[PDB]
């Protein structure tokens, strides 16, 4: 029924090419020092593989090992992730997340922390 | 000639080493210099931006 409705409403839509250039990744640093703000944000990432690659699975396993943390998280010192237990134990940060941002044939694999 | 040797037996050995020191330094001076430039490239390249509201 969905397919019928598609045919009924969308079929006038043109299909007659913007394709995506590779995107070059660069090892680099951008630092907006603004002492007047009360906490520091840092995001760090390596070039990731991109949507299609089977490595994204193993990478997400690894990211999950390391994890995410927030100063409301109940787990604290006893947490499974060493990053998180250590960050809780020693008040190293308010929060952090690992991420694997995916694009066509590239990506950002890393972590952001606020501290 | 004998009186030079008598005063400085080392004359020949020293001159051999001189050569090997000059050679090693020919290698090592541009090498380490290159290492220096590499590390410092982060800083040499950097661009500064002042951006008050
Ligand atoms: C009487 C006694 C004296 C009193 C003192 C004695 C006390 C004891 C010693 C204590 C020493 C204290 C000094 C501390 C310094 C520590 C380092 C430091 O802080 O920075 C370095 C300081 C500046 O560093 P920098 O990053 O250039 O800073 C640039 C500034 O930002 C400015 O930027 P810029 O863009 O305006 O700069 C322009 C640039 C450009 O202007 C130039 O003059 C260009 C000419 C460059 C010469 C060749 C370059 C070599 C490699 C580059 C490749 C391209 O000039 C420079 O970079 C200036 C530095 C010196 C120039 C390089 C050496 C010239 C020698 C020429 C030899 C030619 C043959 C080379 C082949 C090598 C193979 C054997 O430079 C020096 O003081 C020179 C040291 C490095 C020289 C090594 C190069 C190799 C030379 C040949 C070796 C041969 C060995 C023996 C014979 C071999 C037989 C086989
Ligand atoms: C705790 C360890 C300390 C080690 C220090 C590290 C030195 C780092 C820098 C090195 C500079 C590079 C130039 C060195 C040239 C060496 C060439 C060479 O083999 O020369 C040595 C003598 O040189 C020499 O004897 C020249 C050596 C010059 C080094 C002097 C600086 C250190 C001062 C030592 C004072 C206690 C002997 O040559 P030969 O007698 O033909 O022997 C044949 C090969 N075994």
């Amino acid at each position: 029924q969905l397919l019928d409705l598609a045919q009924k409403h969308f079929s006038g839509l043109s299909g007659t090419v913007p394709t995506l250039s590779p995107c070059r990744f660069t090892g680099s640093q951008i630092c907006h020092r603004e002492d007047g703000l009360p906490l520091a944000h840092v995001a760090i990432a390596v070039e990731g593989p991109g949507w299609a690659h089977p490595d994204n699975v193993a990478l997400q396993v690894a990211n999950a090992i390391i994890g995410h943390y927030d100063c409301t998280y109940g787990g604290g010192a006893h947490l499974s992730s060493p990053l998180a237990s250590i960050a809780a134990t020693n008040k190293l940060c308010q929060s952090f997340q690992t991420f694997n941002i995916c694009y066509a044939d590239t990506g950002l694999l890393g972590a952001h922390f606020v501290c | 000639t004998f009186l030079r040797w008598a005063a400085e037996p080392e004359h020949d050995h020293r001159k051999r080493m001189g050569l090997k020191m000059l050679l090693m330094m020919g290698l090592l001076l541009p090498l380490v210099y290159a290492m220096k430039r590499h590390k410092w490239s982060v800083l040499k390249s950097r661009k500064l931006a002042y951006r008050p509201p």
